């Protein structure tokens, strides 16, 4: 959870860094028409097993049902791992924060 | 405006509040209207008791004057002042504002009239008014100030004020504290202060503890020991409830 | 139109509304349906 | 006997016809051919232009008439020439560019595209090669079509070349920046000289032109804008290959500037100084010289402080001051340029001595001491390649050529700046300097690039960019290794922000890595490690508006800066030392003071601003004046000082209100004591300027004057000038005044007029589409482009007229910025020169950030600017006289305290600014024949604004005043004059005879009683209606008034005209408009572009019905207003396809609500102080009594007119006396405050009465009758009311009201309980009882039922509707009875329609699904599908309504809840309800085949005119609509009151 004056893209580009290498992490902000993308990054990392991150996830609120959606399907490989901000916003899925 | 020119300043004052507690006058009207009697909620009255009920007075409102948050907190200050003012007016018709305290928590727009006197003073020493420069002094009162002021109930949080220095507060103490009486008014620049240079610390004097601006900054005893006055953040607020 | 008996004869047999499409009901058709989250979501239309 | 003018104009006109020809000139090829070609065609084509304006001009002179046949033949020919003649230079042009481009690039499929155009082109070409005439172009056939298509080709070509314009943006990045429409000029035409000049400057920050080899293969040299000129140290190949000769020019400019700096500085190492003032230009002295401060320092500090070193530079500056005066002597120097070359160099010398003198200070104790590191510093690094460097940070030097560009004055804030900028660039950051508004800010970053010579870019984020749009700019930003600020980066979309953020993070991680390669799009670009970006934003002010808060994700990919304070004196006192003004340092600080001063104790209007961008140009304002005044006169003391207030008050003195502007100019004296005053002294433009106002018949009045004169040379000083006051101030006027004086000594004025809110953003503004990618032009955007190829001695002037949202006109902060340039989200970029001007009026600024406020000048007009007894004789000379003489001693004496009193009231209807109501005063008093006349006339004319009860005060009070009290001696409202007895006034009923079914036949057009207030909103109309006497104004009413029975007559008075009406809600806009006004107008051309016509009638009228509706925008303007706002001001508006129409005869008219109730939103004063406008309010009761009276008399007399208790013309009033004494009480007790849908009015009265047709009256038998007739009215009553009514308690409440009046009036229990009976369609006699697709006018017949008879009734509709759809265990009980009851009556009735709340399962649906059924009523409720959608709906509706309009079968269109999968398709039913009709549901070309049917019937049916109101009369009549809706749904109470039609309908 973001607050003013937070910013972890910065510890996490340290700890890609240094728990792993290789470019394997990958990101995203969120924002206009990136949602579709998204799904294909995070699918494609997923199967890979490389760590994605996405960014913002407060602005684009409309989308998470999708998401959480994609996510119960989607299928893991050991040493994948999902990074996720947000700014304190309501309305924000249950689901996905269970 | 009046052909003298501080006067100028409390007839307008007078009006464009009068002007103000008229137009609340009426957004109050209204809505006194539909409670007991026959009427129909615009969009207008429907926005004025949004305001109660989110217990902020309405940006209708604060456009017109920054004022408290709370809303009667906002009517209390409003009225209050309102009616000093025809006071302040009386002294000055008769020319008598000068010789009497007065406190500028009544003020609407005392930073204005503070510089209304620069005026004044300009008028009657024949100067520039760019010339002049504006002080207080509590050890005693201007001489070299054409023209003068008393100001009550100023007052301070975060230090203590005692004639001729500040000093560090107690926990105790609570965080407001009250500051005596300023003699004010305007004087030359390169001509003497009241206070040598290095002695004196300016300080904000803010509208509220909210301190969102300032009307003026006084220059005010460091009695040394500068910085632990700012790490203090003592700061000095015109008036509350008026 | 699923969840009401909303059935049409069509000679002995039912049939039921579903986008354009109309199908037989099936007498034998049973449902049941879930979610992982209590809200959402149910208009007071759909909860009778 | 004049006509010999005209006929002899006529004559010569002729004679031009044969003389007209053409200039035709080879042309060779790529493909080396040679052709006949046009030369100047602007030459040619202002021969159209004024020859068609003196036709339009002949059209006003009354000798016209005589010859106006001759004059439609060329005003034809003309109109259409014109046209032709314009597209084809747009077609030539095109083919220029295309061809040779085409020659290279030869796909055979693409060229089958182009090479059917070249021949198509040359083809018909070749026919005037052949016959050299022009009038002969008419001639050709099918031209038209030919000449369009031939653009749509060239259209689809171009799209082809996107693929390829792209690839050639890659093979050359500062492409990226520049419009298509421009490149493929530049690539196509390589070669061409006047092309090269006239697209480099856009393409090259430095170079406005160069200079030609007299060969033109190469070039020698290269000119600044200024005309500093500057050689090639190698010459330029020109190339056929135009990226291959432009990166050489890149790089032999910067190759020149290479060698031609070290040149340079080598010779000032030495002890010579350098001095080659001539050779070397201002950009690389001040550079050379600011290296030789460095290596002079770093040697310095070890010797010594060398306070030496200071005093050779007070000596060099001294020098140049005393050689500043010696560059005033040249003054337009022959063959001469950049003695002001020198007043640049000037500031560098002084930053350094107050730098120094900062360190001499210090005592400083090292070479690498930090305060020096501090400094900025400069380096010729051993590889002959300058260096530049801050702190640790170090840049090389691009050696980009600047050209002389004022260089801002070094601050303390700069110091910050510069050195936070610095250090971001050392970080790999971008850096954010953020500040309020004339902070200075944008300026900075832009000169920073200049110090460090790289290529800047600026930019204007707004209307939410493409994130793609942003990729592929940075992409070229790039590969250019050009410098990029974005100026108000802040108002842009949130979405749009936080996926860029992820495009800079990747770009920032190469240039912090130094990766060649930087991957973004998918494309990999390779990236100049020499880029820089930045963002300067306001921040989210609470005062500055509309302005998206930033993600911190994003923050953090800047570093920050805080330039909110800018120190002023400095910069002040530089400047005038810069002009080598001597006293700089007294004035600077008088400048400041008078500033702050102002600021501090004057009246702190909106509009003011006396922040730094005021303040800045009074000191050019100086600059001006110095470089005149040395040339005029030799130098003197006096003056110097006496000169900076002239400077000062032409920025102020626009702004200042009587009052403030006598305490400031009061101000001034105090601080210049000595120099008195020096008015504005030119006359020349006053003189034209005195002269239009006479030759348009406007009234000469001073002031007006004197703002005009004002503002001219406010224009001059700055870009955007703003004129605010209230409409009528005449503000608008003012400026068109202005340019006719202006023409006719000044070359030109350009007019182009943008009322921004009437269209959309994307319409003014222009946009990209997102799926094309493809650019499509804004209105302003397009005008710029026509205003930059206009030439240089040209005026243009872009006017706004409309109000101000920071949304939109932000939009210009580039253009009107101290940089004049405009920022197409493309890249594509337009700068400006002083040709340009812009202009917006404007109702007030309330929602202006200062940014704006301060980005532009400004004038103010008030009630005491604008002089009323001034403009009234303007309107007395508008009369014929003949009365005029007994007018003006009339109105003299009588208007003006009748006036006062209103204002001193300001008790009225509707805002209008003063004009606006003394308008609505004057309107009504033309043509007033007596005194008596007048009276009224007077009072007509104002109390149409009071609110009733003050409207009495007036009247009685203008009695007082006037002669006698008037003759009505109560309600003399009433009073009307006699016109042709004389005799003053009173009013009268007018008894109807003829009443019957027949003349209630209809829903509309219903007889209309005539009591008092008819005749008064009849006479209170029709002066504005008739003719010549024509206005356009508004009626102003509470719902149910009568306004829209009261038009429907008036209109029908008129017999010139048709009646188009609309009936309106939030969603109405513009084309709405346009359509409903195509479907029954002309659309035809005429010189002086197309217009919209009335067809087949004299005149024609607009007539809105609620004008409140349509939706505002946050900023408080609904661009519907907006539009008729521009209207009603320029009779016209900008077509889609950015055309612009007039439109030739049209009254509008409207049609509202008081603005009372919640979201009836009220209107803006520009446009109803513009119009006229007046009030009425119900009748009382006792006038109530008289019209249903008058209404109830002939639905007794159908049937049983003898029966004794009926008749009794007494006992029927009585009937009237009743209800309405019901209906009083109603709505007293009841009223939209307890529910949204408590809607009563006179329309229920008549629903009552009318309502009775229905009921079997007959009683063949004798009738109690009593009984049997009231327990119908009040079965009726009570299925109108009690239905209606929610509660219990309030049922209870409302039963008690009704009982009482009958009891008292008639009787006692006459309603007994008649709770066992039901009336019904089913059971009627006559044998009503299915077929019967065409209901009866005023419904099925009804009938008397049981309850246990009904129960049997109803099962048998349950066992015939069980043979068609599912059967079903439904029981029966009273509710159920009660249910059906009340549906089938409003299901018989044509256009009843229900609203069916309740809580779910007590079904709506199951008793609804079989009235319709047992009715024969066709039943449809969409079939919802995942694809739900608009276009599911619209088929739905159009197949529907398709139904009950054409085939007329009887039709309940159903809803549920569930249905509504999108908000919108009820505002469809909304206006569905309320006039029959869908906007944007049918297309033009959709109707004919739909309607051709109807054209007969309705022929025979009787109807005159458009069909498609008959079509929708029609659909009223058969179509019925049910919806069901949940009372707990959260939006349930919401819909109801946003759609208003669906309880009142
Ligand atoms: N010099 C003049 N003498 C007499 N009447 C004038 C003169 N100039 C303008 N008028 C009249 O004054 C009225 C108002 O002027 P104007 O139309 O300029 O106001 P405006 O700027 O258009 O306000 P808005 O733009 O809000 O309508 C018009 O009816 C116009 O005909
Ligand atoms: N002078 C009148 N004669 C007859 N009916 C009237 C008169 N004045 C008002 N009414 C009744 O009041 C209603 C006025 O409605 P109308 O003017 O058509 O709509 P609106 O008031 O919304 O503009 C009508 O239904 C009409 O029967
Ligand atoms: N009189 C009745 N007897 C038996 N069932 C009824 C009766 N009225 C309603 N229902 C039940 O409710 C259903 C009709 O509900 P419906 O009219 O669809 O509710 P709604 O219109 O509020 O959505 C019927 O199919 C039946 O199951
Ligand atoms: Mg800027
Ligand atoms: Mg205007």
């Amino acid at each position: 959870i973001i607050s003013p004056g937070a910013d972890p893209s910065q510890e996490l580009q340290e700890l890609a860094n240094a728990e792993r290498s290789g470019e394997c992490y990958h990101q995203v902000a969120m924002g206009q028409g990136q949602a579709d993308l998204a799904i294909q990054m995070l699918k494609e990392c997923a199967r890979n097993g490389d760590w994605l991150c996405l960014k913002n996830l407060h602005l684009v609120v409309s989308w998470l049902p999708v998401l959480e959606k994609e996510l119960n399907t989607l299928q893991p490989k050991d040493t994948f791992r999902l990074w996720l901000t947000a700014e304190v916003h309501p309305n924000f899925t249950p689901i996905l924060l269970q | 405006r009046q052909g003298s020119p501080i006067l100028s300043f409390i007839i307008l004052e007078q009006f464009n509040a009068i002007r103000l507690v008229q137009s609340v006058h009426q957004s109050l009207a209204a809505l006194s209207k539909v409670i007991r009697g026959t009427t129909l909620l615009s969009s207008e009255v429907q926005k004025l008791a949004s305001a109660l009920l989110n217990q902020k007075c309405p940006l209708a409102w604060q456009s017109k004057w920054e004022g408290p948050e709370d809303p009667l907190q906002y009517l209390r200050g409003l009225v209050a002042r309102a009616l000093a003012i025809q006071n302040w007016v009386d002294k000055a018709e008769k020319q008598a504002l000068l010789s009497e305290t007065l406190d500028l928590s009544e003020l609407f727009h005392p930073d204005t009239f503070l510089n209304a006197l620069r005026q004044e003073t300009a008028r009657a020493v024949g100067r520039s008014v760019d010339s002049l420069k504006f002080v207080a002094s509590w050890k005693g009162r201007l001489q070299e100030a054409k023209l003068q002021i008393k100001i009550s109930g100023l007052l301070l949080e975060g230090c203590s004020f005692d004639g001729n220095q500040l000093s560090e507060n107690q926990l105790d103490s609570p965080s407001v504290s009250s500051v005596l009486p300023c003699f004010m008014g305007w004087i030359p620049q390169d001509a003497c202060g009241p206070y040598s240079p290095d002695e004196c610390i300016s300080l904000p004097v803010y509208t509220s503890a909210e301190r969102d601006r300032v009307v003026t900054n006084i220059d005010v005893p460091c009695g040394g020991n500068q910085d632990q006055w700012i790490q203090c953040g003592a700061a000095l607020f015109l008036k509350n409830q008026v | 139109p699923l969840l009401r008996r909303d059935l049409v004869a069509q000679g002995p047999r039912y049939v039921v509304q579903i986008g354009d499409k109309i199908i037989d009901y099936n007498e034998e058709f049973r449902l049941f349906l879930s979610t992982r989250n209590p809200n959402p979501f149910i208009p007071p239309d759909a909860a009778s | 006997q004049g006509e010999v003018t005209i006929r002899e104009a006529l004559r010569e006109l002729d004679l031009w016809g044969v003389g007209a020809v053409f200039t035709l000139i080879d042309y060779e090829d790529s493909q080396s051919r040679t052709m006949k070609l046009i030369k100047d065609w602007k030459d040619i084509v202002n021969q159209v232009g004024d020859n068609r304006c003196l036709l339009q001009s002949l059209k006003d002179s009354p000798y016209y008439k005589g010859f106006e046949d001759k004059v439609s033949i060329w005003e034809r020919k003309l109109a259409e020439l014109d046209e032709y003649l314009q597209n084809l230079n747009h077609i030539q042009r095109k083919w220029v560019y295309l061809e040779p481009i085409f020659g290279r690039g030869a796909l055979p499929k693409e060229q089958t595209r182009f090479n059917r155009v070249d021949e198509d082109f040359r083809s018909i070409m070749t026919d005037i090669k052949k016959d050299n005439r022009v009038t002969t172009l008419t001639t050709h056939a099918g031209i038209r079509n030919s000449l369009l298509t031939i653009l749509d080709q060239l259209q689809r070509c171009q799209r082809s070349l996107n693929e390829f314009l792209e690839e050639k943006r890659s093979a050359f990045p500062r492409f990226y920046f520049i419009g298509d429409d421009d490149l493929l000029e530049i690539l196509g035409q390589s070669t061409n000289p006047s092309v090269i000049q006239s697209h480099l400057k856009k393409l090259f920050a430095g170079i406005n032109s160069v200079c030609f080899d007299e060969k033109s293969k190469h070039i020698t040299a290269m000119k600044s804008l200024e005309g500093e000129v500057v050689p090639f140290k190698n010459k330029v190949p020109l190339s056929n290959n135009v990226e291959t000769w432009l990166n050489d020019l890149a790089l032999e400019m910067k190759k020149t500037l290479e060698q031609l700096l070290k040149e340079c500085v080598t010779t000032g190492r030495s002890s010579q100084g350098a001095v080659d003032p001539s050779l070397f230009p201002s950009q690389i002295l001040c550079l050379a010289e600011q290296i030789k401060f460095t290596e002079d320092v770093e040697n310095a500090i070890k010797d010594h402080s060398l306070h030496q070193i200071e005093t050779q530079l007070v000596n060099k500056l001294e020098q140049y001051t005393n050689i500043d005066t010696s560059s005033e002597d040249p003054g337009n120097t022959e063959s001469g340029i950049l003695e002001l070359k020198l007043k640049a160099l000037i500031l560098d010398i002084i930053h350094n001595i107050d730098v120094v003198k900062q360190l001499n200070q210090i005592q400083v104790h090292t070479t690498e001491d930090w305060a020096w590191k501090k400094q900025l510093r400069f380096y010729m690094k051993s590889d002959h390649t300058c260096c530049v460097q801050m702190v640790d940070s170090e840049f090389q030097y691009t050696y980009e050529y600047q050209g002389n560009a004022s260089k801002l004055v070094y601050t303390p804030l700069t110091d910050k700046c510069y050195l936070t900028l610095t250090q971001a660039m050392k970080m790999g950051l971008g850096g954010n300097p953020y500040g309020p508004a004339g902070t200075g800010k944008t300026e900075s970053v832009k000169a920073l690039g200049g110090l460090l010579g790289r290529q800047v870019l600026v930019f204007n984020c707004d209307e939410g960019i493409d994130v793609k749009s942003m990729g592929r700019i940075f992409v070229g930003l790039v590969k250019c290794g050009a410098w990029g600020c974005f100026d108000e980066f802040n108002r842009l979309e949130e979405s749009v922000l936080s996926a860029v953020s992820m495009q800079i993070q990747t770009i920032q991680d190469a240039l912090k890595n130094h990766r060649t390669v930087c991957e973004l799009l998918g494309k990999e670009v390779e990236v100049n490690s020499n880029s820089g970006i930045f963002i300067t934003m306001n921040p989210a002010g609470k005062g500055y508006g509309g302005r998206q808060k930033l993600p911190d994700n994003l923050k953090q990919l800047f570093r920050p800066v805080a330039m909110s304070h800018p120190d002023n004196e400095l910069i002040a006192e530089v400047i005038l030392y810069s002009e080598g003004f001597k006293d700089a340092k007294v004035l600077s600080r008088k400048l400041v003071a008078i500033f702050n001063l102002s600021r501090e104790l004057l009246t702190p209007q909106q509009h003011y601003d006396w922040g730094l961008r005021a303040l800045k140009t009074v000191l050019r304002g100086s600059g001006n004046l110095l470089r005149q005044l040395n040339k005029s006169g030799t130098t003197q003391n006096a003056n110097e000082s006496h000169i900076v207030v002239q400077a000062l008050r032409l920025n102020t003195m626009s702004k200042f209100t009587f009052t403030d502007c006598t305490r400031f100019d009061a101000l001034i004296k105090d601080v210049f004591p000595g120099i008195e005053l020096k008015e504005v002294e030119y006359d020349e433009l006053s003189a034209a300027l005195k002269q239009v106002f006479e030759e348009a018949n406007y009234e000469i009045i001073p002031n007006q004057i004197k703002k005009a004169l004002e503002l001219y040379e406010q224009l001059c000083q700055r870009m955007g000038v703003v004129i605010v006051g209230p409409s009528g101030a005449g503000k608008s006027t003012l400026w068109r005044m202005l340019r006719a004086a202006l023409c006719k000594t000044g070359k030109v004025v350009k007019q182009y007029t943008m009322n921004p809110k009437a269209m959309p953003r994307y319409q003014l503004l222009g946009h990209i589409d997102m799926d094309t990618r493809e650019w499509s032009d804004g209105v302003l955007t397009n005008s710029a482009r026509q205003v930059v190829r206009e030439p240089q001695d040209v005026s243009s002037w872009i006017i706004c007229d409309g109000d101000i949202d920071p949304e939109w006109i932000e939009s210009l902060n580039s253009v009107l910025d101290d940089n004049r340039l405009l920022t197409m989200p493309s890249g594509e970029r337009i700068q400006f020169g002083p040709n340009v001007n812009f202009v917006f009026e404007t109702h007030d600024l309330s929602c202006a950030s200062p940014a704006t406020i301060s980005r532009m000048g400004m004038i103010f007009l008030s009630d005491e600017e604008t002089d009323l007894n001034s403009l009234i004789k303007s309107w007395l000379r508008n009369q014929p006289a003949e009365y005029r003489n007994n007018l003006e001693n009339w109105i003299g004496d009588y208007f003006e305290k009748a006036l006062q009193w209103v204002l001193k009231q300001n008790d009225y209807v509707v805002e209008t600014s003063l004009v606006g109501t003394v308008m609505n005063g004057l309107s009504h008093l033309h043509g007033c024949r007596d005194h008596d006349e007048f009276i009224i006339n007077l009072i007509r004319g104002l109390g149409g604004n009071l609110n009733m009860k003050s409207r009495l005060e007036f009247t009685k009070e203008v009695f007082h005043w006037a002669r006698e009290s008037p003759p009505d001696f109560h309600k003399p409202m009433d009073t009307y004059y006699d016109s042709t007895r004389g005799r003053l006034a009173t009013y009268v009923l007018k008894k109807p005879e003829d009443l019957t079914a027949d003349d209630f036949s209809n829903g509309l057009t219903l007889p209309v009683i005539q009591t008092p207030d008819m005749q008064r909103g009849l006479d209170y109309f029709k002066p504005w209606l008739s003719s010549d006497t024509k206005q356009p104004f508004i009626l102003v009413g509470p719902e149910g008034c009568g306004k829209g029975m009261l038009l429907r007559y008036a209109f029908s008075q008129l017999r010139s005209t048709q009646i188009a009406t609309v009936h309106c809600s939030a969603q109405t806009t513009s084309r709405h408009l346009l359509q409903k006004l195509s479907q029954t107008c002309m659309v035809i051309s005429t010189n002086t572009g197309r217009v919209y016509r009335p067809k087949d009638c004299e005149r024609l009228v607009l007539y809105l019905k609620d004008i409140n509706l349509p939706k505002l925008d946050k900023w408080g303007t609904s661009t519907l207003v907006a539009f008729l706002q521009q209207v009603l001001t320029y009779q016209g508006f900008y077509d889609e396809n950015l055309e612009w129409v007039g439109l030739e005869n049209i009254q509008i008219v409207a049609s509202m609500s008081a603005g009372g109730r919640l979201g009836r939103h009220k209107l803006t004063t520009r446009f109803t102080s513009i119009v006229r406008l007046c009030s009425i309010d119900y009748p009382e009761r006792e006038q109530l009594q008289t019209i249903y009276g008058a209404y109830l008399e002939p639905v007794l007399h159908k049937n049983l007119k003898n029966h004794s208790i009926w008749g009794s013309s007494s006992k029927i009033y009585l009937l009237a006396g009743s209800m309405v004494q019901v209906y009083e009480q109603v709505r007293a007790k009841f009223t939209v405050d307890d529910y949204s849908h408590y809607f009563f009015t006179p329309c229920i009265l008549t629903q009552w009465v009318l309502g009775l047709f229905r009921y079997d009256l007959e009683g063949g038998s004798s009738n109690h009758p009593l009984d049997y007739v009231l327990e119908i009215v009040a079965y009726e009553a009570r299925r109108l009311f009690r239905d209606k009514i929610v509660g219990a308690k309030e049922l209870h409440l409302f039963d008690i009201i009704l009982t009482s009046v009958f009891q008292g009036d008639w009787g006692s229990d006459i309603l007994d309980n008649m709770s066992d009976s039901f009336y019904v369609t089913w059971g009627a006699r006559h044998n009503s009882g299915a077929p019967g697709q065409p209901l009866p006018p005023h419904g099925k017949p009804l009938g008397k039922l049981n309850s246990t008879d009904l129960k049997d009734v109803i099962k048998k509709g349950l066992i015939h509707y069980g043979r068609d759809n599912q059967n079903l265990d439904i029981l029966l009980f009273h509710e159920v009875l009660e249910y059906m009851s009340r549906i089938d009556r409003v299901l018989s009735f044509p256009g009843g329609s229900l609203l069916l709340a309740g809580r779910s399962g007590v079904g709506r649906r199951t008793i609804t699904s079989l009235v319709s059924h047992m009715h024969g009523a066709v039943l449809f409720s969409p079939k919802i599908s995942r694809g739900y959608e608009l276009k599911q709906f619209k088929n739905d509706l159009k197949h529907v309504l398709q139904l009950a309009g054409i085939e007329a079968q009887q039709v309940v269109l159903l809803l549920e809840d569930y249905q509504f999968v999108h908000p919108t398709f009820l505002e469809m039913i909304n206006s569905l309800l309320s006039s029959g009709e869908v906007p944007g549901l049918y297309t033009l070309e959709e109707l004919e085949p739909l309607l051709l049917p109807l054209k007969d019937q309705a022929s025979q049916d009787g109807f005159f005119g458009p069909v498609f109101n008959y079509f929708t009369y029609r659909i009223q009549q058969n179509l019925h609509i049910v919806l069901i809706m949940d009372s707990a749904n959260s939006n349930f109470m919401i819909n109801c009151e946003s759609n208003p039609a669906l309880h009142k309908k």
